[PDB]
C-alpha cells in the first residue's frame, strides 16, 4: 500500500505570505494526486487533480506541482479565506490513501482577551449543582493560560477548558473555562476569581465575584 | 484519468 | 448542479447494524463510480469503499479495517449509494462521507456514533454577570448546556437575530455527557431594554428549551 507522508502538519500564516505544502508518495504514483482544502464543519473541496490541474472555481494562486514521487501545492499571496486544513490524496490502486493534513492559520496582530466571569445559576442550584463559567473572548496568538481562585486559595480540580477555531470574520480565537464543583462545596466559600494570562500582558487579568454580596 | 467516470487503471 | 445529500446516521450500540444512504442528483449517477470516506472526530480522511459502475461489474473495493463488516451496494434505478454496516466498533465512530468517481465532489455527510452510553437531555442554564464594576460598553451573556448524549446541539439566540457576537464553545466529555457553552455580547443600551434569549436544541431527545437571561 502506498503511504503518503505530508509536510508540515501546521502553518501560522499571514495574509499576502506565498507558502508550500509537499506531500510525498511511498510508491511511485505518477501524476495520480489530488489537493483538497477542507474548512472545520464541511466537507474537503477539490483544489487541485492529476498534481497540475486547476479545479473549476478555485483561485489562479493555487498552484500545483510535482509527478512521480514528491508532490507539493503552493499558494500565491494567501487570502484571508484561505484557512483551513489541506489534504493529498493520490488515485493510483486502492486503496485511495491521504496526508496526515496540514493545519493553515491566519496571522495576526496581538489582541488582549475579553473575559467575563459569571457565577452559577440559580436554576442550576435547586438541581443540587454548581458551575462557575468564564469567558476569554477574541485574543491573539492561540495559547493562554487559566487559573482559578476560590477565596484567594488556588483551585485545580475541576477545570476544563475549551478553544474554538479561528474565525473567518477577524481571525481571534475564544475560550471557555468551566469551574465545576459539589454544589454544597460552592456555597462554604463565597469569593471566586478567573486569572486570564496571555502574551499581550504579564499582568493576569481578574475577574471576580462574591457570591455572599 | 480523474474525468473519466468509472477510469480501469 | 452536481449533489450527494447523506442521511441515515445516529447512535449505535457497539456490535450493532446501520445502513447509511447517499441521494445523488445533478449527474448521470449510473456511470459513475462511487465511495465512502471517513472523518474520525478530530481526526483526519480515512477511504473506506468504493464500488464501480454497473458497465464494470460493479466490483468493488474495501478498507482493511472495515473488510468483511461494511458492504457498499447501489441502487441505479433511484440514483442511491448505501453502505451497509455490521458489527460496529468504538474506532468506526466517524463523519461519514459520500464522494463521487475520485473526489471531484463530496457530500456533506452523516455522523455515525458508536457508543453504549444512554442519549440523555440537556440542562440548560442561564449565564448572567454578578458581583459587579463592569468595564466594557458591551456586556456578554451566555448559556450553560450541561450533561447530554449523544451529539450535537444546536445553539442560537433570538431565533437567529443575533448573528454576530456570538461564540459556541465545542464539548467536552466526563462520564458518558457532554457540555458545551455558548456566549452573546450586546450593548447595556440593548440589555437589559430588550429580551436576550438563547434557543437550545437537542435533536435526539426532541429537546427545545428556550432561556431567557434575566438581572440577579
Ligand atoms: C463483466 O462480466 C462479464 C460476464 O462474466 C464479462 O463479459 C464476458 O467477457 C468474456 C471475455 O473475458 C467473454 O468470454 C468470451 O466469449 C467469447 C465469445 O463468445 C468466446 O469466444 C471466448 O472463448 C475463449 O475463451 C474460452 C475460455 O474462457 C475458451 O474456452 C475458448 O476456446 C476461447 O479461447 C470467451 O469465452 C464473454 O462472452 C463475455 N460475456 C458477455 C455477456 O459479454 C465482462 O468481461 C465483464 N466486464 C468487464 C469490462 O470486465
Amino acid at each position: 500500500y502506498i503511504q503518503m507522508t505530508q509536510s508540515p502538519a501546521s502553518l501560522s500564516v499571514s495574509v499576502g505570505e506565498t507558502v508550500t505544502i509537499t506531500c510525498r508518495a511511498s510508491e511511485n504514483i505518477y501524476s495520480f494526486l489530488a489537493w483538497y482544502q477542507q474548512k472545520q464543519g464541511k466537507s474537503p473541496q477539490l483544489l487541485v487533480y492529476a498534481a497540475t490541474n486547476l479545479a473549476d472555481g478555485v483561485p489562479s494562486r493555487f498552484s500545483g506541482s510535482g509527478s512521480g514521487t514528491q508532490f507539493s501545492l503552493k499558494i500565491n499571496s494567501l487570502q484571508s479565506e484561505d484557512f483551513g486544513t489541506y489534504y493529498c490524496q493520490h488515485f493510483w490502486g486502492t486503496p485511495f490513501t491521504f496526508g496526515s493534513g496540514t493545519k493553515l492559520e491566519i496571522k495576526r496582530s496581538d489582541a488582549a482577551p475579553t473575559v467575563s466571569i459569571f457565577p452559577p445559576s440559580a436554576a442550576q442550584l435547586s438541581s443540587g449543582g454548581g458551575s462557575v463559567v468564564c469567558f476569554l473572548n477574541n485574543f491573539y496568538p492561540k495559547d493562554i493560560n487559566v487559573k482559578w481562585k476560590i477565596d484567594g486559595a488556588e483551585r485545580g480540580n475541576g477545570v476544563l477548558n475549551s478553544w474554538t477555531s479561528q474565525d473567518s470574520a477577524d481571525s481571534t480565537y475564544s475560550m471557555s473555562s468551566t469551574l465545576t464543583s459539589g454544589g454544597d462545596e460552592y456555597e462554604r466559600h463565597n469569593s471566586y476569581t478567573c486569572e486570564a494570562t496571555h502574551k499581550t500582558s504579564t499582568s493576569p487579568i481578574v475577574k471576580s465575584f462574591n457570591r455572599a454580596a | 484519468t480523474w474525468l473519466n467516470p468509472d477510469p480501469s487503471q | 448542479e452536481v449533489q450527494l445529500v447523506e442521511s441515515g446516521g445516529g447512535l449505535v450500540q457497539p456490535k450493532g447494524s446501520l445502513k447509511i444512504s447517499c441521494a445523488a442528483s445533478g449527474f448521470t449517477f449510473n456511470i459513475y463510480a462511487m465511495n465512502w470516506v471517513r472523518q474520525a472526530p478530530g481526526k483526519g480522511l480515512e477511504w473506506v469503499a468504493r464500488i464501480r459502475s454497473q458497465s464494470n461489474n460493479y466490483t468493488t473495493y474495501y478498507a482493511d479495517s472495515v473488510k468483511d463488516r461494511f458492504t457498499i451496494s447501489r441502487d441505479d434505478s433511484q440514483s442511491m449509494l448505501y453502505l451497509q454496516m455490521n458489527n460496529l466498533k468504538t474506532e468506526d465512530t466517524a463523519m461519514y462521507y459520500c464522494v463521487r468517481q475520485m473526489g471531484d465532489y463530496w457530500g456533506q455527510g452523516t455522523t455515525l456514533t458508536v457508543s453504549s452510553a444512554v442519549k440523555t437531555p440537556p440542562s440548560v442554564y442561564p449565564l448572567a454577570p454578578g458581583g459587579g464594576a463592569i468595564s466594557n460598553s458591551m456586556v456578554t451573556l451566555g448559556c450553560l448546556v450541561n450533561g447530554y448524549f449523544p451529539e450535537p446541539v444546536t445553539v442560537t439566540w433570538n431565533a437567529g437575530s443575533l448573528g454576530s457576537g456570538v461564540h459556541t464553545f465545542p464539548a467536552v466529555l466526563q462520564s458518558d455527557l457532554y457540555t458545551l457553552s455558548s456566549s452573546v455580547t450586546v450593548p447595556v443600551s440593548t440589555w437589559p431594554s430588550e429580551a436576550v434569549t438563547c434557543n437550545v436544541a437537542h435533536p435526539a431527545s426532541a429537546t427545545s428549551v428556550d432561556k431567557a437571561i434575566s438581572p440577579v
